[PDB]
DNA sequence: GTATGCCACTAGTTATTGTGGCC
RNA sequence: GAGGCCACAAUAACUAGUGGCAUA
């Protein structure tokens, strides 16, 4: 078996990411996993002359609490991006988002057979740390294509089409998409004979349930009141005035006109005819599909999340602020747990629709997220994330989305 | 045979070519004496014209900062060091200092030529004696990482046959610990010495081995306990900036085992630019703090090691003005370690929030030192915590803690209304400032026809919006509706601050506890919203 | 009038000084 | 050849993003 030469962009250095400290139960699990991977030739111990490093974690994965190892190849993936997108880019099927049911399968073990270019192995270095820095740190590097590196499916992609090409002739109205270590299978067939059709594929490759059209953007709905008070108008005006950055046709001019002079907040205010009309067009703008937003493939996707309270979270996927390609609500345990499942939901939905993962903006302190995110992580990829405040009007606006 | 480790220079760089300055005769006679012996033991070799490099002769024989800058990086070892509270109790402990550490590891052959150096001639009429290293040089960037790596391979077979014996490598030292009775421990120590000797590594014999306690990294390590080396914090009638820096260093060093240390008041005295000689007058609340610190440090303390079969308990206490201390223990009154947590300072933060960050810091430290998170005991009721975190935009998570009734508790001094108060007077507040003159005004107008404006000097837009809320509270009754366009001013009030550095916000918190019902609302500025418009015209008169 | 500062939240970076070590 | 190296801390500097405001 012959290796594809790989290379960093010619001004780049290798990953030198510091290892976040691990619990004893996960250091032990990693030591066990890595001696078995080394015993099978997949990784090799390295000396101190290798200066690179990439973080490593342990997650409970495959619905069973047998530990899995997750290497965080985010920095390496950025440093090899022209390799795995421009040169050997997997194409994304626009039809996949339209199948009535899509299941996801782990194709992770397939990389283990394929070797990895000699001159690239040093950049896959990682370090099992030790409690209280009491022992120096166990260093390895990959000899075979690593799960979690984006160049892995890029290299294995030519071999992957030959495993599935016989399947494609059989079921020509089934769509297969590969994103990193995952296979997304698209079918319009009934849910009962979907599982039989997705097993036979699973059985087929060993010899070597998403509903995307259920996803749908809900519209904003405004208060409906028999009586309006000064306070109700002021709250509504502040929201609609902010929301005009999203819907430029929204107007508050006839609502502000009702607030003449220095009124007590509880005073009742009869909506004049001009007010009733402005409110009624405002509603229709919000009930209509938002318009003027279109996906730009040269831009990063961004996912923002607001803690709504009582186990409820709102989220938006966009590229330019206020131009939402998608919005939605994730419902039900603790904040970190819920936030981890929201991030995973939004990322696979993002993989299905565009073939890319969004960069997340999370409403949590970094150090708390860095302590607990592997506690519930089940995915083989790790999105990019950063940590943000949530302005009050944002939370107040997306709290108005209609529920299923 | 210890195998060499391949070492390269940084991409694009050649080796050092620095000039050797002339030296005194009494210095050159000593150098040729040191160097001829190092040649006889094979650590260096005479070189000649074939070598174009040089590094000036100098602890260290040779000064390698140029070579070190051109040497490749290493993913380097002893990033952190153990903290003593993470070690386990032992019956017997030994420390072996490896004598000929670097002299016993051969340097990668093709790298040797870059370590060249010259002993110069006396009158410089002659050229000098030129040498290069065959072994790891003292002071070369790679020697620690390469020695450590070699020592780890040498210790693998011995570690494997002796699972019960813990060996920690630290620079040239081996710290060897066991639960064996002293005699059988000494049998193991000497087996370890023989193992090391096969590779040429020499260590002190039993007669020459130090006895506990061991001085290590400023700690004093016993088999069953640890302490810091004793702190001495001086007594001066005039304190200089450099002196105050020295005190905060000693105090922050002491705070890992001495509980309740506090530095926030001596830290304020180091703010601003000031020469290191400037005699700084101690503020008396700093003098008070320096006093209680001298009290803490007069008692003796020690920490205990970690029993991995008990839970760790962490307990936090509020110390006032954004300061917090904590204690980690597994058996009551037997601390593994203590520490402190201090807020940003300039900012005013809610006490539930400050407490949650203390927990966050302690949780991270605890995973580093023991590989598991503790059980917390916190001076906060489980429903005080619940009402605050369910009403806050940010997520957090403390897996397990419980209320412990040690005052000062943390509590929410006031509770704002969710709905406007019927029959209470509605105030519209506003402020205005000019940046050039730093002059401003703050005021309100009221649905019942009342209004006020006050003029402020040396102020900001942000201060005047708070002053305006200050006035509406000052001049209303126990129930009031207040309307502002400052999401800043409003956010300070909703995120109920602890007592802070600003007297304005402290007055406001005081005013708000005394109230009976308070509803606060935000409206956007410059929209023709009544009330807000009227008060804006008032307050902006002398200012725009 | 877009351009700024003002500070609350979020995230940092390079320098000095100090404590405790090391070379 | 004017000391570097590690952890922690303090200080200063450069801060940047989000938000509402405040003057032009
Ligand atoms: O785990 C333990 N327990 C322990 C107790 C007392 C002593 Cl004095 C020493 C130790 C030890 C160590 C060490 C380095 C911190 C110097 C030893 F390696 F065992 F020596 O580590
Ligand atoms: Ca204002
Ligand atoms: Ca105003």
């Amino acid at each position: 078996i012959e290796t594809v030469p790989v290379k960093l962009k010619p001004g780049m250095d290798g990953p030198k990411v510091k290892q976040w400290p691990l619990t004893e139960e996960k250091i032990k699990a990693l030591v066990e996993i890595c001696t078995e991977m080394e015993k099978e030739g997949k990784i090799s111990k390295i000396g101190p002359e290798n200066p690179y490093n990439t973080p490593v974690f342990a997650i409970k994965k495959k619905d069973g609490t047998k530990w899995r190892k997750l290497v965080d190849f985010r920095e390496l993936n950025k440093k090899t991006q022209d390799f795995w997108e421009v040169q050997l880019g997997i194409p994304h099927p626009a039809g996949l988002k339209k199948k009535k049911s899509v299941t996801v399968l782990d194709v992770g073990d397939a990389y283990f057979s394929v070797p990895l270019d000699e001159d690239f192995r040093k950049y896959t270095a990682f370090t099992i740390p030790s409690i209280n820095n009491e022992t120096p740190g166990i260093r390895y590097q990959y000899n075979v294509l690593p799960q979690g590196w984006k160049g892995s499916p890029a290299i294995f992609q030519s071999s992957m089409t030959k495993i599935l090409e016989p399947f494609r002739k059989q079921n020509p109205d089934i769509v297969i998409y590969q994103y990193m270590d995952d296979l997304y299978v698209g079918s319009d067939l009934e849910i009962g004979q979907h599982r039989t059709k997705i097993e036979e594929l699973r059985q087929h490759l060993l010899r070597w349930e998403l509903h995307p059209d259920k996803w749908t953007v809900q519209p904003i709905v405004l208060p409906e009141k028999d009586s309006w008070t000064v306070n109700d108008i002021q709250k509504l005006v502040g929201k609609l005035n902010w929301a005009s950055q999203i819907y430029p046709g929204i107007k508050v001019r006839q609502l502000c006109k009702l607030l003449r002079g220095t009124k007590a907040l509880t005073e009742v205010i009869p909506l004049t005819e001009e007010a009733e009309l402005e409110l009624a067009e405002n509603r229709e703008i919000l009930k209509e599909p938002v318009h003027g937003v279109y996906y730009d493939p040269s831009k990063d996707l961004i996912a923002e999340i607001q803690k709504q309270g009582q186990g409820q979270w709102t989220y938006q996927i966009y590229q330019e602020p206020f131009k939402n390609l998608k919005t939605g609500k994730y419902a039900r345990t603790n904040d970190v747990k819920q936030l981890t499942e929201a991030v995973q939901k939004i990322t696979t939905e993002s993989i299905v629709i565009w073939g890319k993962t969004p960069k997340f903006k999370l409403p949590i302190q970094k150090e708390t997220w860095e302590t607990w995110w592997t506690e519930y992580w089940q995915a083989t990829w790790v999105p990019e994330w950063e940590f943000v405040n949530t302005p009050p009007l944002v939370k107040l606006w997306y709290q108005l989305e209609k529920e299923p | 045979p210890i195998e060499t480790v391949p070492v390269k220079l940084k991409p694009g760089m050649d080796g050092p070519k620095v000039k050797q300055w002339p030296l005194t005769e009494e210095k050159i006679k000593a150098l040729v004496e040191i160097c001829t012996e190092m040649e006889k033991e094979g650590k260096i070799s005479k070189i000649g014209p074939e070598n174009p490099y040089n590094t000036p002769v100098f602890r260290k024989l040779v000064d390698f900062r140029e070579l070190n800058k051109k040497t490749q990086d290493f993913w380097e070892v002893q990033l952190g060091i153990p903290h003593p509270a993470g070690l386990k109790k032992k019956k017997s402990v030994t420390v072996l200092d490896v004598g000929d550490a670097y002299f016993s590891v051969p340097l990668d052959e093709d790298f040797r030529k870059y370590t060249a150096f010259t002993i110069p001639s006396i009158n410089n009429e002659t050229p000098g004696i030129r040498y290069q290293y065959n072994v790891l040089p003292q002071g070369w960037k790679g020697s620690p990482a390469i020695f450590q790596s070699s020592m780890t391979k040498i210790l693998e077979p011995f570690r494997k046959q002796n699972p019960d014996i813990v060996i920690y490598q630290y620079m040239d030292d081996l710290y060897v610990g066991s639960d064996l009775e002293i005699g059988q421990h000494r049998t193991k120590i000497e087996e370890l010495r023989q193992h090391l000797l096969r590779w040429g590594l020499t260590t002190p014999d039993k007669k020459h081995q130090k006895e506990p306690p061991f001085l290590w990294m400023g700690y004093e390590l016993h088999p069953d306990k640890w302490t810091v080396q004793p702190i001495v914090l001086p007594e001066k009638d005039s304190w200089t900036v450099n002196d105050i820096q020295k005190l905060v260093g000693k105090l922050n060093w002491a705070s890992q085992i001495y509980p309740g240390i506090k530095v926030r008041q001596l830290c304020k005295l180091l703010r601003g630019t000031k020469a290191l000689t400037e005699v700084i007058p101690l503020t008396e609340e700093a003098e008070l703090e320096l006093a209680e610190n001298r009290e803490i440090l007069k008692e003796p303390v020690h920490g205990v090691y970690y029993d991995p079969s008990k839970d760790l308990i962490a307990e936090i206490q509020k110390q006032g003005q954004g300061q917090w201390t904590y204690q980690i223990y597994q058996e009551p009154f037997k601390n593994l370690k203590t520490g402190k947590y201090a807020r940003m300072r300039g900012a005013h933060t809610n006490d539930v929030k400050q407490l949650t960050e203390a927990v966050q810091k302690i949780t991270t430290e605890s995973i580093v030192i023991w590989g598991k998170t503790p059980k917390f005991k916190l001076p906060i009721q489980k429903e005080t915590w619940e009402t605050w975190w369910t009403e806050y935009w940010q997520a957090t998570w403390v897996p397990e803690w419980e209320f412990v009734n040690t005052p000062p508790l943390v509590k929410l001094w006031y509770q704002l209304e969710k709905e406007p108060i019927v029959g209470a007077e509605t105030f519209y507040v506003d402020g205005a400032a000019s940046r050039e003159t730093k002059l401003g005004k703050a005021g309100y107008v009221t649905n019942k026809g009342r209004q006020k404006v006050v003029t402020l000097t040396d102020t900001t837009n942000q201060k005047t919006e708070l002053q305006a809320i200050h006035l509406a509270l000052q001049d209303s009754g126990l129930e009031v509706n207040i309307v502002t366009d400052s999401q800043y001013a409003l956010g300070i009030i909703q995120a109920q601050p602890d007592q802070s550095e600003s007297e304005l916000v402290n007055q406001i918190i005081e005013q708000l506890i005394k109230k009976e019902k308070v509803y606060l609302a935000w409206v956007p500025a410059h929209k023709g919203i009544g009330g807000n418009e009227q008060v804006d015209k008032l307050v902006s008169a002398g200012i725009r």
